[PDB]
RNA sequence: UAGCUAGUAGGUGGGGUAACGGCUCACCUAGGCGACGAUCCCUAGCUGGUCUGAGAGGAUGACCAGCCACACUGGAACUGA
RNA sequence: CCCGCAGAAGAAGCACCGGCUAACUCCGUGCCAGCAGCCGCGGUAAUACGGAGGGUGCAAGCGUUAAUCGGAAUUACUGGGCGUAAAGCGCACGCAGGCGGUUUGUUAAGUCAGAUGUGAAAUCCCCGGGCUCAACCUGGGAACUGCAUCUGAUACUGGCAA
């Protein structure tokens, strides 16, 4: 069992790399409202299999680029 | 520190008898206890809510001989301590060593008892204690040391204490000149004319 | 009011400025009397109130009231000023400290001697 | 037996053709300590007559309040013209911590320990009325058990 | 639009008690039936009855004691604009324990006292006094 | 290196030492890894005065921690008395 | 202050580091960030904590302790774990 | 720290007293001199300006100034408002965003429960201990409202399916 996060592929234009929004349902510190906040992450994916708008599971790894420290594990719900 | 002015002046201003003198003579004979001190003493102005609260606090402070900083610290400790705040405050003021000596009867006035304590006449559990504000604990023996056992004022004070009403929470032996602090004086043991709500409210503004 | 609106834009605390900005968060400040004169007070009252235009060490030139009966101040006289306005004097927001550098205490005072820099009589 | 105290005396004017006619208004509160409290408001050309009229009115129109060991039974709010009032059943020994008119009303009512605060307007007449109304709108465990058709042990 | 049916249910009860109506009816729901059951158990209403098959109507029979309403005040707490969740130690006491607080827990809708006894928190639906 | 030593605490003329294991480079009262006892030089009678967690001290010594002379004397005293 | 960014965003290969990496270079791709506030401007060492407050909060970061930065000003490396 | 010597011997001041706010009279002065945090006071009987007597409050300190929070529910999350007191866009359409009638299934993201790791020490709080007491020092606990992981619950919210 390893720590991993699910998210939607925002963009896949740069080769072998994708952008994965990992939006989280946090609560506001003061007012108590539950606000949807988003976390964009550059994820490394070999074979460029992922498309935009899909869902992907990713895990943390050693840094592969200036902004890329996450790697794809599996693609799920990749409909268009 | 200590108030060094006329004591019957404080008694007249407050209105009641604060036991600031030995009590051989009536306070009505020693002074005009009814009239307030000063040029405008005969006039009796109407006191407001803050006035009566301040009056009550001043009465307690003058009776026990405690200044504002020490009294405020006593209130803070009493509020912190569990239980009734006013009762705890009264219990602490009773716990004061000079008050204990006066209650046992080794002093005509609380000032005289404080005089003995300061001049190193008092042993607590075989330890010469010099501070008047020393908090006496239950099951503590308080004795007059042999140096002061020869003082005639102690014997005269013992006679005056025999005249006064004896406290139940202490047990004093006059021949040995030593008393045991049995327990904390309850509110029923303490005087009824003293009101605690006013003090608590005044310091809880 | 709505928590959604508050999340979008919180409540911005109302910054209250100080009424004595020449002191610059200092209890007192030193200055030089540029001019000593008297002024007429505001409408409901009347007098000749003694004031000083003072150049402060931090560049500001302010006007300061001179409390007490009589003063020895003149031009080119270093004084110490503190906060506090005289109300019925337009633009005067500072008091001179009696009993300070090159400022004498009020003569023949027996009460409020500490406020007017008067030493204890024998 | 009935403890009474005068809260405020106010001078008012009428401004008649001749000049101004002044008169005095007295706000008083009486109570038995055991729980009954009632306020009175009177008016006369002179202060003693106004106070006496207020005392009579206060003696009349009393209301019973369910007191639990000399303090409130639950936190209670009270509202009126401007006065919004909150009162809390504080522990024994704390004393009555309240501002002015509320202090007078609660003291004559007989509550010895409360934590109160007056929001909104603090006009003596309105705050006294709001405090009395809040005390009125305060039910006891016996009352709630009876109305809900249960025992006090089921309510706790 | 209708955003919160539960607040509508509580408003109907409050308005009915104010207007001295014997019964109040509303479009029935599963959550509404659970809340009505809790109210009847606590004794703030006399009875409830769900009636109908396609679109059932829940009918509550209001309760009066001496000409005054039994439900003195009933306030919605959690709402769509602001959800309220509490842990078992933070469960509120309505009217110093005299009133009840409806809390939706993992084990169904129950009063705050029952949830506290169970030892678990949940979403605080409403206060009833 | 890692060592067991005394850190001075208390008031003027009334020292009270905390027996702590810490990197030698750190300051006397500064950063420390673990507090494994205390020592009171002015402790009166009817008082333990010293308290050393011998298990933790043994563990750290096995790890390779050196011991100051005063702490060694305290360990000697504790073992002798006990 | 509404647009900012060409080593800039990613890839392949060499080089470099104790270590991963545009850290550096050559080539290839045309990306990357930003209204959930990028960029720009003003102010500011951060925290445990301190003061106040019923609480929530507000103000603050002296002394003690942890971390960071600096050593006349601006650069640079050498020695060395 | 203890013992001895002598002798009340060497040791009290500051602010305030019109209301807010505990504490009043006389004399001097006459919209002058002056006071003042606010309201205000002073033009010939000033409890508000100066002096005196008396008193009140603190006390080896007492006042003034500066600064922060409080009172201020006067930035309102707890905890405000918008017909006339400040406040509903001149009116509509509508993207992002916020919110979502009812039933069943499923998931377990939000939510809840338990456990584990961590949340430095000091500080705060509770029960004690040592300085003659206190400040101060100190033992043990509690707390650090948090974060992460794992195991469960499925009422509500969310996702998916009908
Ligand atoms: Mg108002
Ligand atoms: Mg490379
Ligand atoms: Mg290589
Ligand atoms: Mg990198
Ligand atoms: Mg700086
Ligand atoms: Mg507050
Ligand atoms: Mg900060
Ligand atoms: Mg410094
Ligand atoms: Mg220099
Ligand atoms: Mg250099
Ligand atoms: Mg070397
Ligand atoms: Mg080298
Ligand atoms: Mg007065
Ligand atoms: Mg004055
Ligand atoms: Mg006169
Ligand atoms: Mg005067
Ligand atoms: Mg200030
Ligand atoms: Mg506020
Ligand atoms: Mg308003
Ligand atoms: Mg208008
Ligand atoms: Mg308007
Ligand atoms: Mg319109
Ligand atoms: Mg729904
Ligand atoms: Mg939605
Ligand atoms: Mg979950
Ligand atoms: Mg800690
Ligand atoms: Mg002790
Ligand atoms: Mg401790
Ligand atoms: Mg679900
Ligand atoms: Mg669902």
């Amino acid at each position: 069992k390893i720590r991993t996060l699910q998210g939607r592929v925002v963009s896949d234009k740069m080769e072998k790399s994708i952008v994965v929004a990992i939006e989280r349902f946090v609560k506001h510190p003061i007012y108590g409202k539950f606000i949807k906040r988003t976390t964009k992450l550059h994820v490394h994916d070999e074979n460029n299999e992922c498309g935009i708008g899909d869902v992907v599971e990713i895990r943390e790894c050693r840094p592969l680029s200036k902004t890329k420290s996450w790697t794809l594990v599996r693609v799920v719900e990749k409909a268009v | 520190a200590r108030y060094l002015g006329p004591k019957l002046k404080l008694s007249r201003r407050e209105g009641t008898d604060l036991f600031l003198k030995s009590g051989v003579r009536a306070i009505d004979t020693k002074c005009k206890i009814e009239q307030a001190p000063g040029q405008h003493g005969a006039r009796k102005p109407r006191l407001s809510d803050y006035g009566v609260q301040l009056r009550e606090k001043q009465k307690v402070r003058r009776i026990y001989g405690v200044l504002e900083r020490q009294f405020r610290n006593y209130y803070k400790e009493a509020a912190r301590l569990k239980g009734n705040t006013g009762e705890n405050l009264l219990a602490l003021l009773e716990g004061r060593l000079d008050n204990v000596v006066y209650r046992m009867g080794f002093g005509a006035t609380r000032a005289e008892a404080r005089q003995l304590v300061s001049h190193k006449a008092i042993m607590v559990n075989g330890r010469v204690v010099n501070i008047a504000s020393y908090q006496v604990s239950p099951n503590d023996v308080v004795s007059i040391r042999e140096k002061a056992k020869k003082q005639s004022r102690v014997k005269a004070a013992l006679e005056l204490a025999e005249q006064r009403e004896k406290p139940t929470w202490l047990e004093v032996d006059a021949g040995k000149m030593e008393g045991t602090f049995k327990r904390k004086p309850e509110r029923s043991d303490l005087s009824a004319d003293i009101n605690e709500h006013l003090i608590v409210e005044l310091y809880s503004k | 009011a709505t928590v959604n609106q508050l999340v979008r834009k919180p409540r911005a605390r109302k910054v209250a400025k100080s009424n004595v900005p020449a002191l610059e968060a200092c209890p007192q400040k030193r200055g030089v009397c540029t001019r000593v004169y008297t002024t007429t007070p505001k409408k409901p009252n009347s007098a000749l109130r003694k004031v000083c235009r003072v150049r402060l060490t931090n560049g500001f030139e302010v006007t300061s009231y001179i409390g007490g009966e009589g003063h020895n101040l003149q031009e080119h006289s270093v004084i110490l000023i503190r906060g506090g306005r005289v109300k019925d004097l337009p633009g005067v927001r500072y008091h001179t400290v009696r009993g300070a550098l090159d400022c004498s205490g009020v003569k023949d005072r027996k009460q409020a001697r500490s406020k007017y820099g008067v030493k204890r009589p024998k | 037996e009935l403890q009474e105290k005068l809260i405020a005396v106010n001078r008012v004017s009428k401004t008649v053709k001749g000049g101004r006619i002044f008169s005095f208004t007295a706000l008083t509160v009486v109570g038995d300590g055991n729980g009954r409290v009632g306020f009175g408001y009177g008016k006369a050309r002179e202060v003693p007559a106004a106070i006496q009229k207020a005392m009579e009115k206060a003696r009349r129109n009393m209301i019973n309040v369910a007191l639990n060991n000399g303090t409130l039974q639950h936190p209670v709010k009270g509202v009126h013209t401007g006065s919004r009032v909150f009162m809390q059943p504080a522990s024994e020994g704390t004393g009555i911590i309240a501002g002015g008119a509320m202090r007078a009303v609660l003291e004559v009512a007989g509550v010895h320990n409360v934590l109160a605060k007056a929001y909104g307007s603090t006009n003596p007449i309105n705050v006294v009325r709001a405090t009395i109304d809040g005390l009125e709108n305060m039910n006891s465990p016996e009352m709630v058990a009876a109305k809900r058709g249960k025992s006090v042990e089921e309510i706790l | 639009s209708m955003q919160d049916p539960i607040a509508d249910m509580l408003t109907r009860i409050r308005n009915g008690q104010a207007a001295n109506k014997a019964a109040v009816t509303m479009p029935s729901s599963k959550l509404k039936v659970a809340i009505a059951n809790v109210l009847k158990e606590e004794g703030f209403i006399e009875d409830f009855k769900v009636e109908g098959d396609t679109k059932p109507e829940l009918e509550l029979t209001l309760k009066y004691f001496q000409g005054k309403a039994v439900v003195e005040s009933i306030q919605r707490v959690s709402r769509p604009g602001l959800r309220i969740y509490k842990r078992k130690d933070e469960l509120p006491k309505v009217m110093a324990g005299l009133g009840i607080a409806v809390v939706s827990t993992s084990k169904g809708v129950m009063t705050d006292r029952a949830a506290r006894q169970a030892g678990l928190g949940g979403e605080i639906i409403c206060y009833v006094a | 290196m890692v060592t067991i030593r005394l850190a001075r605490h208390g008031a003027k003329k009334r020292p009270f030492y905390q027996v702590v294991v810490a990197d030698s480079r750190n300051a006397r009262n500064g950063r420390f890894i673990e507090r494994v006892g205390f020592f009171n030089p002015i402790a009166s009678e009817k008082e333990e005065g010293t308290r050393l967690d011998l298990d933790r001290i043994a563990h750290w010594v096995g790890q390779g921690a050196t011991i100051s002379d005063r702490v060694a004397a305290l360990i000697k005293e504790v073992n002798k008395a006990a």
